[PDB]
């Protein structure tokens, strides 16, 4: 039995543009730990970018926070793609800073 | 108030791929403060949080030797749990391993636990009382007899009732700045419209620690659970948490709708309204 | 700190 990751795309801190901040793909409730989070510039794959480390909740499932230094403005998309085993695709969830 | 120390074992089983990863972290309340891990380039535990960093040499290597001797029995324990549900060596598996201790104010023991599952599932887990154990299945009675055969329970309660709770203490002391330190939600309410006659109100809670939250929309002073959108409480990465919850509003009428928050740094629980 | 494996055969599932 398998379960698939919840994700959310959100920013650090009140997103402001033209401010330095944090980028975060918070993926959580999945089983097994194996996965494969990307974080999304204009649809390209940011670099460096760093993740916590695994850890599981009490119902046992996993969950990580991958994270990266943005500076978001008007123009630029972001989003995070994520892969699962119990996904057939990659699933991308877009960065809306109202949520 | 009360505070909780937990370590989150990970063991997955790779055939082909090498022997099982193992990784540990371990956690007082919502704060990592070390890790694990057999893959690192020269696996050790590792600091995570700054009140931890002052343990002399002794403590790391202690416990590093503590979790290289885990990872092989979880190893084998691991190829146990392959026999005792008849799975060939082909398939990767994991098992996962969460105990600690909860204390009171005061430091005494509240709870033990100690824990396990196999492949997401709950396995085996130590009784409330840390004398007998609770098995899911019959796979799991097979440990648990072994366990009984070996008194492994009265081990586990030692170190719960005993180093658990000290080390506890001793953390809590050392950090006791950011672990004795709640920080309240900051809150506001924003205003979305959908259509001509219809509009979101998301309330937001942010920068709070720890992670338990309680956070409500009522109308007319009525709970609105099955219509509200209520996102998972999640990590910012300074250490706080984040939530929100949103309803859909008739146009005109957000006034009778209002937002509460509970939280563990606000005296008295919050009730917001649109602007 | 995680508790150690003194028993310490038996400590595994």
């Amino acid at each position: 039995i398998q379960r698939t990751p919840k994700i959310q795309v959100y920013s650090r801190h009140p997103a402001e543009n033209g401010k330095s901040n944090f980028l975060n793909c918070y993926v959580s409730g999945f089983h097994p730990s194996d996965i494969e989070v990307d974080l999304l510039k204009n649809g390209e794959r940011i670099e460096k970018v760093e993740h916590s480390d695994l850890s599981f909740s009490k119902d046992w499932s996993f969950y990580l926070l991958y994270y990266t230094e943005f500076t978001p403005t008007e123009k630029d998309e972001y989003a995070c793609r994520v892969n699962h085993v119990t996904l057939s695709q990659p699933k991308i969830v877009k960065w809306d800073r109202d949520m | 108030g009360s505070h909780s120390m937990r370590y989150f074992y990970t063991s997955v089983s790779r055939p082909g791929r090498g022997e099982p990863r193992f990784i540990s972290v371990g956690y007082v309340d919502d704060t990592q403060f070390v890790r694990f891990d057999s893959d690192a380039a020269s696996p050790r535990e590792e600091p995570r949080a700054p009140w931890i960093e002052q343990e002399g040499p002794e403590y790391w290597d202690r416990n590093t030797q503590i979790y290289k001797a885990q990872a092989q029995t979880d190893r084998e324990s691991l190829r146990n749990l392959r026999g005792y549900y008849n799975q060939s060596e082909a398939g990767s598996h994991t098992l996962q391993s969460m105990y600690g201790c909860d204390v009171g104010p005061d430091g005494r023991l509240l709870r033990g636990h100690d824990q396990y599952a196999y492949d997401g599932k709950d396995y085996i887990a130590l009784n409330e009382d840390l004398r007998s154990w609770t098995a899911a299945d019959t796979a799991a009675q097979i440990t648990q007899r072994k366990w009984e055969a070996a008194r492994e329970a009265e081990q586990r309660r030692a170190y719960l009732e005993g180093e658990c709770v000290e080390w506890l203490r001793r953390y809590l002391e050392n950090g006791k700045d950011k672990l004795e330190r709640a920080d309240p939600p900051k809150t506001h309410v924003t205003h979305h419209p959908i259509s001509d006659h219809e509009a979101t109100l998301r309330c937001w809670a942010l920068g709070f620690y720890p992670a338990e939250i309680t956070l409500t929309w009522q109308r007319d002073g009525e709970d609105q659970t099955q219509d509200t959108e209520l996102v998972e409480t999640r990590p910012a990465g300074d250490r706080t948490f984040q939530k929100w919850a949103a309803v859909v509003v008739p146009s005109g009428e957000e006034q009778r709708y209002t937002c509460h928050v509970q939280h563990e740094g606000l005296p008295k629980p919050l009730t917001l309204r649109w602007e | 700190a995680p508790r150690g494996p003194h028993g310490g055969a038996a400590s595994g599932l």
